């Protein structure tokens, strides 16, 4: 028997051979009855949104925009100020991105039925970052961590909000 | 290697969860109509059809009875769970008289928290009409720390019974021998289960409901109470209460059994403080009962040269009416669960009907007596539990006909001779029946048809033309005139009902002299015409199990089949099930004129109140008497007049009850749609909506089929069932909640 | 207004229901003592009562002559939270339990044992199918211009 | 007496015969299937219309049919 | 036969000699009928479990976290800790650690090869070879029984008495 | 475990563990925001 490098007291998982991130974690096997293209995939999109969503905060109690609606340094008070009009074009425009970027094919079923679609691969790269193959690993594993940790830190910061309600500082 | 158990029988597998019909021969290929998942519950239990070994049918049995005690102990361990947490026990316990027990709080959702109702003692629930409040008190509980405690021991002991189901199953089951051991058994759960039992229950009654229950009637509150282990370890606080104590075990070792006469007595009638049966002839009655019991179960011959061979017993009682007697029913009894299930249920639920009986007749626990509620849903609850019960003995007598009953083993035996008359045993019966309608069912109508014809004179009644049930009066004034005469060591009649004082607790009546007239004449009448019909159903469908005179080879259909074909004039219904199915609704119709009998004569003629002076006024104030000879009456006087608690429940905390009402209307007219119809007509509705499937791809792979004939019926009669009880049951809690 | 209803903010038996539920409340609060939790539940269903009906008067609503807000179903926007937009919702719910049980029937139905996977749910594909329906008004029209939503004529009929 | 028609498409595996409870069917030579048998109903006069016969047939709508007619003492199952 | 610990009781026909702390203690016959890995796996559990809460236990009643919700006895502090919620952050963490202890004793049980109650913990060596592990998987087990009986005596003890540290 | 997983996925079990989610959920929402006639927005 193996053994996974991350649980070393649980046997190696499998389905995650092939991957940027493999350390043997899947102790409740959540790859084997899931596809793990899709499971990278979502993995990816949360750890891309939480990403931009803690920065998102970390702007907002900074910076914020002129005016009365945007005023308010508290990310969660500041979902209910905003009002449901400036929150449902997010949403829309959202979608729109949604559907162009996965080309229509957005359910769990519709991906990855055809293959040829390596999991959070948009191709956007404008700036050029990842032409060299030799840093392409380290940087795929650094967005992996690094959107891991903010969704553990959007958590985080969500909830602070909501049990003191000042701000984050 | 024991030689009563195999060891290892069955290895504990999961593999066997995940095979939905694994027990069957047919249900195993796996479902390819809808019509496998109906057949895999209706054959779940039937162990029968599922081996062909009787040891491996006894050993299913077994476990599945150690099942069903684990679950009847979960159950218990859940109600003085409710008790000890979500109840006013201790508010009622100082307040008997004034609070309504409650033990079941609602969650304030949906606006349901109106549910919560004022049952009194700074408490919001629903009323509780099981008595477990009276019961409790009756066992001296004082503290719902005890309930608390009571309820871990009610789970630890449903976990041992699941453990000792599977110990039993998988570990070691019992041999086809041990459990044919019949002698020994009924040794055993004479004395020890029953007998024993009973000695154990007096123990505890006499060291502790009894000082408890006569401190609390005494004025005692209950924080004061000693515990009640301080009862055993102190001889000085019971022997305060019953000064006979003091000389200890020596009275009994030395046969002076009159010196417990302090707290073994025999008075009968009620405790003028909480209006139920002394506790110390409660106690002296568990007592005789244990030494009666325990005696009794030293009768049959088990491992000595000592006792009896009950196969020597029934083949010795033959006759020149009978032929050979009981000779082969040792071997019917000891080869046939079916049969076993038949006498028991039969016995279990007339168990169960004379229990409801003597339990308002003569009410056992405190205050139980004046909480009108809980008097009224015991009496109907077991009484409907022996109905259900009995009909399924029928029909468990009916199954061995088809299935364990062999010819060649019943030769001449009463068995085959019951079969080889059982034309005579029906016509007559057929004939009773209809006599037995006739007159009851038709004077009602002529008192109905004479009172709206404005002849007043014509009824059957009291003040005209007059049935005394004089038989029943003559019973009556025996038990009253007992005490002295026949009981000379009684000091009171066994119940007020014969005769007697107006017992009243809190100017609110516990029991009364029942009183008999024309009334209680027709009812008693119809009572019996009922009963007799259910029979003819019952009988008919166990004797023409086999063979009849249509179908000479009946029992090569089975038990359980539709028909036979629309051939012979049509053969419907020709089963043993099918009268099964046709009892259940007599019963029914049997059971709900049983239970309006109760509730109307008891709310007209024994509860209510008593004035300072000794003026008895009642619920309903008599109208028994005079209008419940007629249907008119019934449906005025009755119905409509106590279905105003009902009806207008709503927006109140009984709104529930209407609820309740209105759905068991629906459910019962429900099931009209599948007692009225036929599975032909719905199998072409299904081929139309499978076309609307298919047409949308959406067609499932399991076919759909309609409900076949017999689960047609079975869906119609449980429906049926279903809304009559529980309409019966909404408008009873609800009118009796009321008032 | 619409059908000669009167807004709820302006009913006279509409406060009148208010005030009488408030009374009875109050009453069956009266024969409690201190803080106990049957008054707790009390001023619960109080401080709920008055809270449903303020927010029934400030919504949009329209009372009868019995105070009870009466429901404007005929197609107006102005009323359209009262069944427009919960139409709307149910429609999204439905579609998407029917679109995710039709394609689980579907891809179960072409495997060596379709019954079998019909009492026991293949969870792993189920999970999978059922996650997909958020697109069921755009699957659906999509499979029907494909023709691959209905069948011409392998469907079975009856003799006549 | 009901009416018994037997229909070519039988494949004489002789399931009706063998459940005809008052003996209305038997199995008769033929040539057009491969046991070389079909059923007949020369006795329909004891028919009873209990329809056994088209309970064991396995063709697929039927080879045996049971149209119910006029009644008889025998058709009617009377024993009196 | 003639198990070690109870010289007149048979052997319990399923601890032979192959099993750390296997002194043949087993009169009702656990064994018999439960898995051995389970039953240590159970066991090893109850023993560190058991040890964190005597350690605990008598700390607490000396030294006291910053804060007044931390000045109340060990006896008292349950109904203190499950209000503040101080026991619902042990609750989910160890429901946590619990659920992937349900992965791992399936995975013992099915095969695998994982002992019971080996997590493969060892930050510090402190078991370098087959002997030194033995010796003390034999003190672990040991340590373990003597703190759950003392944990059993000290709670038994503070709650018929209300008494401090020495709870005679 | 393999077989147990496969006794929960059977169709009771499913279906028992579907409807008292949807129940549970639908009970929840109906507490945290009660006396829902219209939509909220
Ligand atoms: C077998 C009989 C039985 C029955 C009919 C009930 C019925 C009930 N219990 Mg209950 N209970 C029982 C046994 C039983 N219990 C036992 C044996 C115990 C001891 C462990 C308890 C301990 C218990 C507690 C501690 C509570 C209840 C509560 C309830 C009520 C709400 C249940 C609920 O929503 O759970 C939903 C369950 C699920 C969704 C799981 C699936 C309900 C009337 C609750 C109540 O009345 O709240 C006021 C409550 O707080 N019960
Ligand atoms: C004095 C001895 C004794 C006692 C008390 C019982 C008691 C019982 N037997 Mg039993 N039995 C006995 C001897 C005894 N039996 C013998 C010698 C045989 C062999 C012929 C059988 C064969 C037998 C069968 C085949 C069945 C029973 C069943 C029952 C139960 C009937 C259900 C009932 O009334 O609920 C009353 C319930 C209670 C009062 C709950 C408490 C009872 C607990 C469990 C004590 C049981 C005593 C037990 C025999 C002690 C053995 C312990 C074990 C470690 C050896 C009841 C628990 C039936 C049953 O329900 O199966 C489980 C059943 O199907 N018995
Ligand atoms: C000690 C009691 C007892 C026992 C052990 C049995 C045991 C048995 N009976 Mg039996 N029976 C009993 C009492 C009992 N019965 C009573 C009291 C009646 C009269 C109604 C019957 C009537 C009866 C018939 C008519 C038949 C049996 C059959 C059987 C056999 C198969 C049972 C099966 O697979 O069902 C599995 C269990 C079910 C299908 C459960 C069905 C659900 C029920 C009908 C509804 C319950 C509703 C419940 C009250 C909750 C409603 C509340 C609502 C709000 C939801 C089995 C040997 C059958 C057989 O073939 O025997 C060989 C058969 O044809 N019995
Ligand atoms: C109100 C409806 C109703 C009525 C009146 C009856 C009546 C009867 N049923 Mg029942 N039954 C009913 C509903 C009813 N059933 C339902 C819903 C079911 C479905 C489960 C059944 C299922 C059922 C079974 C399975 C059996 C019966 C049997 C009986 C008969 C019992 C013998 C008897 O009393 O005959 C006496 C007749 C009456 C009491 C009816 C009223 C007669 C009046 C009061 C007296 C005579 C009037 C006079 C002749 C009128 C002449 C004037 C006229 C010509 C103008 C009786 C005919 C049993 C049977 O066959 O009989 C033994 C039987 O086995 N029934
Ligand atoms: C079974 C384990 C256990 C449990 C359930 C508790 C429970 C409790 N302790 Mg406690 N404690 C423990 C072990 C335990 N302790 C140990 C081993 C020590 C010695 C360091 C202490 C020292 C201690 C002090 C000094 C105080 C408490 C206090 C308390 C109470 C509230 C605050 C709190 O949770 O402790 C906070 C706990 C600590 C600050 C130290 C805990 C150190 C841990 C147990 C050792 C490392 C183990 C590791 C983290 C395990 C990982 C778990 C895994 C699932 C990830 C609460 C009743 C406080 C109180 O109210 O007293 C009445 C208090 O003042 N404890
Ligand atoms: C399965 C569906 C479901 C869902 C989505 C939720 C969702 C929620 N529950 Mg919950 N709950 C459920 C079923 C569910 N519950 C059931 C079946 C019970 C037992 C009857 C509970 C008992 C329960 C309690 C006791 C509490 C929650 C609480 C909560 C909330 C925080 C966690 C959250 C909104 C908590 C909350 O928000 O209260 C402040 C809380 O204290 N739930
Ligand atoms: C079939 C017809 C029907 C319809 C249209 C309704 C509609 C309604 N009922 Mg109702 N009800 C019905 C049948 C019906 N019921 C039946 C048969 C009963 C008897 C059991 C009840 C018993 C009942 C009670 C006891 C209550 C309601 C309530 C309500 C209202 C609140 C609904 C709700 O919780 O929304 C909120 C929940 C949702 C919208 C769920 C969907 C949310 C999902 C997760 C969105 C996710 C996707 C984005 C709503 C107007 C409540 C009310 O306030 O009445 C005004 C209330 O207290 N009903
Ligand atoms: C009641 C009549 C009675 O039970 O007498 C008892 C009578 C005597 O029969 P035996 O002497 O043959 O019974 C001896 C043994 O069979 C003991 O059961 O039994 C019958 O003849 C049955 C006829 C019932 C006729 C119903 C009227
Ligand atoms: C921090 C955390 C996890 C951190 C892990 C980190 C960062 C490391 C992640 C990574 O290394 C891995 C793993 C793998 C790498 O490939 C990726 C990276 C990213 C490198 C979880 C916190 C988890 C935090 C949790 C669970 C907090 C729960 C708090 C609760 C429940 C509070 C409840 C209360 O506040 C209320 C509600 C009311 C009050 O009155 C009472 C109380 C009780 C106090
Ligand atoms: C609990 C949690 C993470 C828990 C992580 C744990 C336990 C990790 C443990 C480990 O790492 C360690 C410790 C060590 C590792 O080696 C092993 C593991 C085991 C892996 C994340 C929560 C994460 C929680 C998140 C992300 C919640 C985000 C909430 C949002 C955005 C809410 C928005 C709103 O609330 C507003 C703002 C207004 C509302 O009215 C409307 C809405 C829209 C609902
Ligand atoms: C309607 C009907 C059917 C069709 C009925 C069917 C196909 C039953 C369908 C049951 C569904 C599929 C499952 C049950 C759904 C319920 C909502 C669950 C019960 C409610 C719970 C609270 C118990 C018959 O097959 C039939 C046969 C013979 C005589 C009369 C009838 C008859 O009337
Ligand atoms: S189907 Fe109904 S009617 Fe036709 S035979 Fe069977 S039972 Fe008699």
């Amino acid at each position: 028997k193996v053994f996974s490098k991350s649980v070393p007291f649980l046997l190696k998982p499998a389905g995650l051979d092939g991957m940027v991130g493999d350390v043997g974690f899947d102790p409740l096997g959540f790859a084997t009855f899931i596809d793990i293209r899709w499971l990278r995939e979502a993995e990816l999109k949360n750890g891309r949104v939480a990403m931009l969503a803690f920065l998102g905060f970390i702007v907002q109690e900074f910076i914020r925009l002129p005016g009365d609606l945007y005023s308010e340094p508290n990310g969660v008070k500041a979902f209910f100020q905003v009002g449901p009009q400036p929150l449902l074009q997010i949403f829309l425009f959202c979608g729109f991105l949604e559907f162009n970027m996965h080309k229509g094919k957005l359910t769990q079923v519709d991906m990855f039925e055809d293959g040829k679609r390596e999991p959070g691969n948009f191709g956007f790269d404008p700036l050029g970052f990842g032409k060299d193959p030799a840093k392409r690993e380290r940087y795929a594993l650094a967005e992996l961590k690094n959107g891991r940790l903010a969704m553990i830190a959007i958590g985080g910061l969500v909830h602070h909000a909501l049990v003191t309600g000042h701000a984050t500082f | 290697k024991s030689t009563i158990v195999d060891f290892n029988p069955v290895e504990t597998s999961f593999e066997k969860w995940a095979k939905p019909g694994q027990f069957s021969r047919t249900l195993a290929k796996g479902p390819k109509t809808t019509t496998w998942i109906w057949n895999l519950h209706a054959d779940a239990h039937d162990f029968d059809i599922q081996t062909n070994s009787l040891q491996e049918v006894s050993r299913k049995i077994f476990s599945a009875h150690f099942g069903q005690l684990a679950v009847i102990f979960l159950w218990l361990s859940g109600m003085h769970f409710h008790g000890a947490y979500f109840s006013n026990y201790s508010a009622w316990l100082t307040n008997p008289t004034s609070t309504k027990p409650s033990a079941q709080i609602v969650w304030p959702i949906v606006g349901q928290e109106v549910l919560n109702a004022d049952v009194g003692g700074n408490f919001q629930g629903i009323q509780i009409t099981s008595g477990f409040f009276q019961l409790w008190r009756a066992e001296g509980i004082t503290s719902e720390v005890e309930l608390y405690w009571t309820a871990v021991g009610g789970l630890v002991a449903s976990f041992l019974m699941l453990f000792a189901g599977w110990f039993h199953y998988h570990k070691a089951a019992p041999k086809l021998e041990w459990f044919q051991n019949v002698e020994s058994m009924l040794n055993h759960h004479l004395a020890g289960l029953l007998g024993l039992g009973s000695l154990s229950w007096a123990g505890h009654q006499i060291h502790i409901a009894l000082p408890i229950n006569k401190l609390l009637d005494l004025g005692v509150s209950p924080e004061e109470i000693p515990l009640p282990y301080e009862f055993i370890l102190n001889r000085d606080l019971i022997a305060q209460l019953y000064p006979s104590f003091n000389k200890g075990l020596t009275p009994f070792f030395t046969l002076n059994w009159g010196e417990y006469s302090d707290f073994l007595t025999f008075k009968g009638g009620l405790n003028p403080v909480t209006g139920g049966l002394w506790l110390t002839d409660t106690a002296h009655h568990h007592l005789a009962i244990a030494v009666l019991f325990i005696v009794a179960g030293h009768m049959y011959k088990t491992n000595w040269f000592l006792g009896h061979s009950i196969k020597t017993i029934l083949e010795a009682h033959k006759g020149p009416f009978t032929g050979e007697g009981h000779k082969g029913l040792y071997e019917v009894l000891t080869t046939s669960w079916h049969a076993q299930l038949a006498i028991n249920l039969a016995l279990f639920g007339s168990l169960s009907i004379i229990v409801a009986h003597h339990m308002y007749a003569m009410p056992p626990y405190p205050y139980i007596a004046i909480d009108y509620p809980t008097q009224l849903s015991l009496f109907t609850h077991h009484v409907w539990i022996g109905g259900f019960c009995i009909v399924g003995g029928a029909a468990h007598g009916a199954i061995f006909f088809v299935r364990d009953y062999n010819a060649a083993n019943n030769y001449n035996n009463l068995i085959d001779r019951v079969i080889r008359h059982r034309d005579a045993i029906i016509s007559h019966l057929n004939w009773v029946c209809i006599f037995l309608g006739c007159h009851s069912f038709g004077l009602y109508v002529h008192n109905d048809t004479m009172r709206a014809l404005g002849r007043s004179q014509d009824l059957f009644s009291d003040n005209a033309i007059a049935l005394k049930p004089i038989f029943a009066q003559f019973i009556q004034n025996l038990h009253t005139l007992a005490p002295g005469s026949t009981a000379p060591n009684a000091l009171t009649t066994v119940s007020y009902a014969f005769g007697g004082d107006v017992i009243s607790v809190g100017s609110k009546i516990a029991m009364m002299p029942i009183s008999l007239g024309t009334a209680d004449f027709l009812v008693h009448h119809i009572h019996a015409f009922t009963i007799h019909v259910t029979v003819l159903i019952l009988l008919k469908g166990v004797l023409y199990s086999r063979n009849s005179r249509l179908i000479p080879d009946k029992a090569n259909l089975g038990f359980r089949f539709p028909c036979d074909g629309p051939g012979r004039g049509g053969t419907c219904q020709v089963s043993a099930w099918d009268h099964v199915f046709l009892g259940l609704f007599w019963m029914y119709n049997s059971i709900s004129i049983v239970i309006f009998h109760f509730s109307w004569k008891m709310q007209s003629d024994v509860w209510g109140t008593v004035s300072p002076t000794g003026a008895v006024s009642h619920i309903t104030g008599g109208n028994f008497a005079q209008s419940s000879i007629t249907i008119n009456g019934w449906l005025r006087d009755f119905l409509w007049s106590q279905a105003a608690q009902v009806v207008q429940s709503y927006g109140s905390s009984l709104s529930a009850y209407g609820l309740i009402f209105l759905g068991a209307h629906f459910i019962w007219a429900f099931s009209l749609m599948f007692l009225f119809s036929g599975r032909g007509y719905w199998q072409e509705l299904i081929e139309s909506i499978v076309w609307a499937h298919n047409k949308l791809k959406v067609a499932p792979s399991i076919q759909p089929r309609a409900l076949s004939i017999t689960q047609g019926r079975a869906v119609g009669v449980a429906h049926y069932l279903l809304g009559g009880i529980g309409t019966t049951w909404a408008f009873f809690l609800a009118r009796i909640i009321s008032v | 207004d619409i059908g000669g209803l009167n807004p709820c903010k302006d009913s006279e038996v509409f406060q009148k229901r208010l005030a009488k539920t408030v009374k009875k409340l109050e009453n069956r609060l009266k024969k409690y003592e201190e803080g106990t939790p049957p008054q707790i539940a009390i001023q619960q269903q109080i401080t709920q009562t008055k809270q449903r009906f303020t927010r029934y008067a400030d919504s949009n609503l329209l009372c009868g002559n019995d105070g009870l807000p009466h429901l404007i179903t005929d197609g107006r926007w102005s009323h359209g939270s009262e069944f427009l937009l919960p139409s709307i919702l149910f429609l999204y719910i439905s579609g998407w339990i029917g679109w995710v049980g039709r394609k689980y029937i579907r891809t179960v139905g072409q495997t060596s044992n379709p019954t079998e996977k019909e009492i026991i749910i293949d969870v792993p594909l189920a999970i999978s199918i059922m996650t997909s329906g958020f697109l069921w008004p755009f699957a659906a029209w999509q499979e029907f211009l494909s023709g691959d939503l209905i069948a011409s004529d392998e469907t079975i009929t009856t003799s006549p | 007496s009901h009416t018994v028609k037997i229909y070519d498409t039988c494949i004489g595996c002789t399931q009706c015969v063998r459940a005809c409870p008052t003996d209305v069917l038997e199995m008769v030579p033929w040539d057009g299937c491969k046991a070389g048998q079909i059923a007949s109903a020369p006795r329909t006069e004891d028919c009873v219309g209990c329809k056994r016969c088209e309970t064991a047939c396995p063709t697929d709508f039927l080879s045996v049919r049971v149209y119910l007619g006029g009644e008889t003492t025998r058709s009617l199952g009377l024993a009196y | 036969e003639k198990s070690k610990a109870v010289p007149f009781l048979p052997r319990p026909a399923a601890l032979d000699g192959s099993v750390v702390g296997d002194v043949g203690f087993d009169p009702v016959g656990f064994t018999s009928w439960l898995p051995l890995s389970y039953l240590q796996e159970a066991e090893i559990k109850h023993c560190r479990i058991a040890m964190l809460a005597t350690l605990g236990w008598i700390v607490a009643d000396f030294v006291h976290l910053p804060g007044a919700v931390h000045e109340v006895s060990s006896l008292a502090a349950h109904d203190v800790a499950v209000k503040s919620g101080a026991l619902a952050q042990i609750l989910i963490w160890t429901s946590i650690a619990e659920a992937i202890s349900v992965i791992a004793i399936s995975q013992m049980l099915e095969g695998s090869g994982r002992q019971p109650g080996d997590f493969k913990f060892d930050p510090l060596n402190f078991a370098k070879d087959e002997k030194s592990l033995k010796k003390m998987q034999l003190s672990e087990l040991k340590n373990g029984r003597l703190a759950m009986l003392a944990f059993s005596g000290i709670v038994t003890q503070a709650a018929l008495t209300g008494h401090a540290f020495p709870y005679m | 475990m393999k077989d147990f997983l496969k006794y929960l996925s059977t169709a009771p079990v499913l279906l028992t563990a579907w409807l008292t989610f949807t129940a549970g959920f639908v009970i929840e929402i109906n507490r945290f925001y009660p006396d829902a006639l219209t939509f909220p927005f």
